[PDB]
DNA sequence: CGCTGCGTTTTTTTTTTCATGTGCCGGTCTCACACGTGCCTGGAGACTAGTAAGCGCTTCTAGTGGCGGTTAAAACGCGGTAGACAGCG
DNA sequence: GTATGAAAAAAAAAATCGCATCCCGGTGCCGAGGCCGCTCAATTGGTCGTAGACAGCTCTAGCACCGCTTAAACGCACGTACGCGCTGTCTACCGCGTTTTAACCGCCACTAGAAGCGCTTACTAGTCTCCAGGCACGTGTGAGACCGGCACATGAAAAAAAAAACGCAGCGGTAC
């Protein structure tokens, strides 16, 4: 009902990963900029994922599917069944 | 009046943020978009909350990296603000772009 | 090992991820073998780069 | 006499060496070096002359994928010489030192 | 010996000249060396254990392959 | 008229308060670690058997010197120019 | 006396000049392209056995609401310190021409070690049966967060006091 929710990652949310970044200081082109990679990242992550859901013939997206998609990725977490 | 000047919070803003380890993300919104952008792949799917949780760790965690790289590019051009086109360079030498 | 004294240091008996994040990164060689990996609710080492610092 | 200004041998230099493949460093040096830093890891060892070229094709491929990076940090920095602090912020961005 | 001088400034600004290098510090000559030395090192040791393993006394174009693939530097044209 | 210094008025810099967020102490409540119990599956035992692998011997390749010769390539150095770094608005 | 006008210099666009890079053939040599007959690895065909397709059944856990509570997001406002461009000094990094050196050739002769071929043994996969390790349930007690009261080092302000442009006044000098 929300066909645009890329906005839901509000200016103060990314000013404190910038923080946890350490970032002092942060134009405002940023946040849309940072938005934007954003979008690309789970777009490319949460394909790869689906296309393991399929691949199980499940209507439902788990856990280890985002786990097999990160580690494809490059992009390897513990703690989720790693 | 009693005001902090520009870039003092900020600096306190970092050490909180460092010090602690929680999702930065109100959790509804991530969620949301993640739900959006699994449409563009499979119409009505559902999602294990681990699953959406072990997006949202993978996610903050990339940012976060990114900032770090992104904030040494700004730096390298004797700058302190960071700027789209730090990123852009951060993400050139990754190789997450040509 | 290394780990278990991340949890001393902060006053706390059980190891949570932050004590294995801060075990890992803060030795050269784990942190080598674990340069590609994320470790949920781990965040990370305080740094702060020296010029964003204020001269006094 | 004529003398062509500070800059312009350089850029032919370039196009010279972009369109071209041939290896850039002596390939006698190199194996001495090769074999220099295997003596390291064991003595007495034998290469094919394959391995050694090989080796040669990739350190070359490497150095040249370096020096793109490094000149795009420099030129960040509003510069258009490459300086080691240039070289040091690619391979940490690439992730080759801490 | 000390080999690695063997890699001439000229050299070195060769491959910057592909690298699409215009002005080069006088620094970066010896910088360049150290990265080299360290990326021979790393791909040589995987390298020499690979032979090793095998038990030869021989290093293969093949012993460098897997290195390089390893190290996350593969190669085509030599193999593998 | 022009200067010159010297009391004035302001600016810069120092010293002392001061209002702030810090991380620091010690009492309550929660749900998460840890235990435990009982059931079940996956490891252990042991013996069978069939084949991988290791060692020696057979050959012959392809790797390691080594020998001069010529040339292209490094070395070195001098000379100047444009680009790196600081300082101003 | 005064508006005026042509020299200096500055900046700029054009034509030697020469310099290095592409195209035209002609020369030759070497490596790709292709056949030869030999070897094993692909196929043919049949049987034995299991993996997985299938339809149910079970219950999980994922969705989605209700409806307070509050924290976080949002949205303004005032000002400061950072980004950014412009300049001008000096030095370091490019360009070109001596002098030095060592690589790249096309030979040499020699040996290891690679790489293949055999034969023998000890090492794994493979049956089955039998325990116990290990996991999915249910219980409980304690670490730790959470809350709120502390001194507490702090950077931001407020309160004095050691300098740089500003008046304004005294006074000397100098032509007239
Ligand atoms: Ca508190
Ligand atoms: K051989
Ligand atoms: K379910």
């Amino acid at each position: 009902v929300l066909r645009d929710n890329i906005q839901g990652i509000t200016k103060p949310a990314i000013r404190r990963l910038a923080r946890r970044g350490g970032v002092k200081r942060i134009s405002g082109l940023i946040y849309e900029e940072t938005r934007g990679v954003l979008k690309v990242f789970l777009e490319n992550v949460i394909r790869d994922a689906v296309t393991y859901t399929e691949h199980a013939k499940r209507k439902t997206v788990t856990a280890m599917d985002v786990v097999y998609a990160l580690k494809r990725q490059g992009r390897t977490l513990y703690g989720f069944g790693g | 009046p009693h005001r902090y000047r520009p870039g003092t919070v900020a600096l306190r803003e970092i050490r909180r943020y460092q010090k602690s380890t929680e999702l930065l993300i109100r959790k509804l919104p991530f969620q949301r978009l993640v739900r959006e952008i699994a449409q563009d792949f499979k119409t009505d799917l559902r999602f294990q909350s681990s699953a959406v949780m072990a997006l949202q760790e993978a996610c903050e965690a990339y940012l976060v990296g990114l900032f770090e790289d992104t904030n040494l590019c700004a730096i390298h051009a004797k700058r302190v603000t960071i700027m789209p086109k730090d990123i852009q360079l951060a993400r050139r030498i990754r190789g997450e772009r040509a | 090992e290394l780990a278990g004294n991340a949890a001393r240091d902060n006053k706390k008996t059980r190891i949570i991820p932050r004590h294995l994040q801060l075990a890992i990164r803060n030795d050269e060689e784990l942190n080598k073998l674990l340069g590609r990996v994320t470790i949920a609710q781990g965040g990370v080492l305080p740094n702060i780069q020296a010029v964003l610092l204020p001269k006094k």
